[PDB]
Order: C-alpha cells, then structure tokens, then sequence
C-alpha cells in the first residue's frame, strides 16, 4: 500500500 | 492500583495550534512566537503523485495562504523551507507561547501526541518511539502538523510534527528541525518500515509494574546475567540492556532483581495468559512513567 | 488510522484543580466560582472502622483547612456537606472557571479523567463507565478528588469526582451532586462490585471498527434479530441493544448490518485470535469515539 | 480486601 500524506 | 497509558495535561500546548491552509490543502501548524511550523506538503498540488518540493516552493504565492487560530486569521509575512517543514512568518505574535525547546527523541522514549484536525486539538494520548522510528497512533487525513511534546519542569520540548501514515498504518513525523524520523520520505511511495524490536528496559519497567499489581504467574526461578541476555536479545527482536540503575527502586519494593526478569523475558518470548491486561510484552512504558503511576515522586 | 483510547484535551480543566488539606489528610479539589468541591473523607480518618460523617462534619473546624491553587492560599469561608462531597466556600472566584454543567454518566458512556496528585494535574486518559458503576483507572493514594469530564460542544460537563479503590482494584467516584456511583459507600469496609456486563452497543462499535481496519475472520454468516439477541444478552453478561440508528453509517462503509454482528457476538463471547490486538470483546469505545477517529463528522 | 479511600 502506498504511503498516505496526511 | 491500575496501569493506564497516560498523557500529560495538554493545556500549555492547546493554544499553539493553528490551521494552515494553502489552496485545496488544509492541515495543522504550530504557532510559537511570530512563526508557524507546519509540514511542507501543504503546498503540493496533489499528494497522491510524487511531489517536487523545490518547484512547489518557487511557484508559491503568500496570498494563497489561510492561517487561523480559532476564527482569528493571521497574515503571512514570509515563508522559508527547512527539511520536511515550512517555517511561516506571520504578522501576529502568540501571547500564549510557552517556554519551549526542540528535542529529537531516540527509540524507546515516550511522549505525548496532541492529535489535531482543522487547526484544533481533538485528542491527547501518549506514544513511544519504536526502533523503526515509527509510532502506533490514530491519525487520519487532516492530522498532519499534530505535535508531539514532553513537559519538563515547566519547559515544553517539542519533538514531533506528524507527517504521514505508511502502508502498514504506522505513523511518521519529523522533528522540529525538519528531519524525518528514520529517513522516511514525505512522498506517496510504497515504503516498508524495518523490523521493530522491543526496548527491553521498558519491558522490564512493565514487568515490575506487573509484579506490583500482584501479577506473578510468569516469574521464573532461573536467572541470567545481563551480558548473556544481551547476546540472545539481538537475535530475538529485543534491544540490549544497558543501564540497570534505573530499576534500583523497583527491586526493593518487589524483592526480584533484573536478572530474574531477564530469565522471565526469555520464557514469555507466550501461552494464552495475560499480564496486566497485555497478551505479549509491551515496551511503551518508560521507567519514569511507571514510577509515577506506582508511587508519584 | 488504528484505534487508540484517547483523552479530550485537558486545558479548560487544568486550572480548576486545588490542593485540599485538613489536619493529617490531603487530596484534590475542584475549584469553580467561589466553591471547592472535594471528597468528604478529607475530614475523617479510618483504617478499618466505618465513619460517622454527620458527626465528623459537626466537629469540623474551618481554620484546620489549608487550600491552595498552585502556591497561592485561598481563604476558607464555609463548608456544607452534599452527599459524599464537601462544598467549601472560599474568599475569591476562580477566574479560569470554564463554561460548565454537571451530568451523571450512564453505563457505557465514555469520559476523561484528569489524574491529580497534591492539587496538580499529572495525567489525563479516557475511561468508560462500567455496568457495575466502576471504572478501570490508574489512581493511587492521594488521587481522590481527581475529576472526570466530557467536553460537549464548547461546554465542560463534570461527571465524576474520584473517591476510592475497591478491594478488587476497580475505581469508584461520585458525581458532582455528591451521589456515589452504584450506591457504593465511601468507607474502608469490604465492598465487592457486582458483575459487569459488556455494553453491547460499544462492542458493536468495536467490531465495526475492526472491519474498517481489516479484522474480518470473526464475522459470522448467521444473523440474529435484536429481539432474539436481547433475550439472550441478559443471561450472558451483556446488555440489550436499544438504539441501532447510530450504526447505519458503519453498515454503509462495511456492508455488514447489525444482525450479522449480533450473530458473531453470540460465538465470540471464544482460545483464538486478536481482534485489533484484543483477546476478549471490549466495550471501551463508544460509537461516537469510533466515528471521530475514523472520519470526524 | 478492604477498600482504600485515597
């Protein structure tokens, strides 16, 4: 899963 | 009696949180003096394709910003970039700025997260820096900019600004100098965090707290010296035991020394039973944390 | 995007704590307007015997109190007893008194504990009122008078003032009208708390938060009606399901309706696995908390 | 066990 900038 | 992962009272940090909005991005920022610290990906056009931050910073227009503390809007003087953060000069000084320092935390250290959304604190909870430089938190979109802190004799040490959630669900921040924890990138790439290993000095603090709470089924009779344990430790996902003095008080109040816990750690590393609520060994309590919930000074 | 028990931020409550001393005893007080509320057992000493509180109030002497907010002493003007609390009139208003009300919690409701020691806030963490009217806290001697609060839409609802630890380790308080929760008595006598049934609507919120996060193996193919479930629940240490409206948004994002969760529950109440790292069904999380950590409307 | 008034 791609990393999620939050 | 009782053992609860606790946070320090958040009051002296709550008045420092602002909303930072640029374009269609909105996240939190940290307003100390006449400057607001916030993660730099607020200025990217999209956050689902790789971002070129030197481009984004060059085509940036201050009038595109919207920064607010509550419903009071602050005006943007200048903007410089430091690591994964933006440092935003504002035309207003925060009269509520506390006595503060920056500190980078090492693995095994505990701190507090003030979880914020849209510029307002929503929750407070304590976390512990893991060996892979991640934390096990609860953050959703809009949570970036959420600060981690410790309070020390009246000084607020800021150590964390939340940034992203990896594909595993573990959470990553930078420190307040802009450096990511663990060399991770603020990109939407597939990143896989390294193996996590239990900070064994916190595991000892936790076992002692369990012995005080009257939990003792897991104790073992044999005992292993610190140096023998350390060469088993590094192959079984645990750190080495360095300082034994920290526990100098727990043994007294329990009549069991570290060597007895070390031999017990080797057995549990296990069988369907529980310790103080936990089903495996936790490293999220520091010794100074357990000291306070058991004694208080 | 995991699940952490969280506290609502504590700043609007931290400045209402005071130290209350009376002869040999010391605990914490809640200072609102010109009144300090604190557990009445500050005025009487007893290791094993019951306490005659109407008698101890009569031999009370105002000049034996010593009350302080930080290092500033407040003047005691008067005292009345209300339930298991003292109402102590002091010679000045707390200028940091928030906008607040009083509310008594029902079983299943979540709230926050500001853990206090020697009149100062030390820690903060979330709790949940059990069906036997105890909470699972972390308090030691000298923590009585620690308050519990909920922040509802700008207003602080004070719902708990800590009183005692039952012999079993569970923690008991009063509300701010002085009513002991559960009818327990503020006495050192033997008191065993009734059986605690899991609060099913929170278990439902928990199971839904599991699906939203991945855990799905436990999901049963069967489906039981609230009516048939509720005839079973009250004999298996669980409460009836009264409102199901709160779960429609969970059934959306998951495609599982409450009847298929109620069927899984009838099986899980199960060695086995770790739902969200839990070994038994937990009712710590309200439908509220779960939605505010997953979405935030 | 006796209750602890705290």
């Amino acid at each position: 899963k791609l990393s999620d900038l939050q | 009696a009782g053992l609860r992962k606790m946070a320090q009272p958040s009051g002296v940090v709550e008045k420092c949180i602002v909303r930072v909005c640029y374009g269609n991005m909105a996240l939190n920022g940290l307003w100390l003096g006449d400057t607001v610290m916030c993660p730099r990906h607020v200025i990217a056009s999209s956050t689902t394709s790789t971002i070129d931050y030197d481009y984004a910073l060059s085509v940036l227009r201050l009038h595109n910003f919207s920064i607010s503390s509550g419903n009071v809007f602050l005006g943007v003087v200048g903007v410089t970039m430091r690591g994964a953060l933006l440092q935003i000069k504002v035309n207003q000084n925060n009269v509520h700025t506390p006595k503060y320092t920056y500190r980078t935390v090492r693995p095994g250290e505990s701190f507090n997260i003030l979880a914020c959304y849209d510029g307002a604190a929503a929750g407070v909870y304590g976390v512990n820096m893991r060996s892979n430089y991640t934390i096990r938190g609860s953050f959703i979109n809009g949570a970036a900019g959420s600060p981690g802190y410790n309070i020390n004799n009246g000084t607020v040490e800021f150590c964390y600004l939340h940034q992203l959630e990896l594909g595993s669900g573990c959470h990553v921040g930078s420190d307040l100098d802009g450096v990511m924890y663990g060399g991770y990138e603020d990109q939407p790439t597939l990143q896989v965090e390294g193996a996590s290993s239990l900070f064994t000095e916190n595991v000892l603090a936790f076992l002692y707290a369990a012995l005080i709470n009257g939990s003792t089924w897991w104790l073992s009779s044999s005992r292993i010296a610190v140096d023998r344990f350390n060469e088993w430790a590094v192959h079984n996902g645990m750190t080495t035991v360095v300082n034994t003095d920290c526990f100098s008080i727990f043994a007294a109040k329990t009549g069991v020394d570290v060597q007895r816990l070390l031999a017990s750690i080797q057995s549990l590393h296990n069988g369907g039973k529980q310790i103080l609520g936990y089903t495996s060994l936790t490293d999220e309590f520091t010794t100074g944390e357990v000291i306070r919930q058991m004694y208080g000074v």
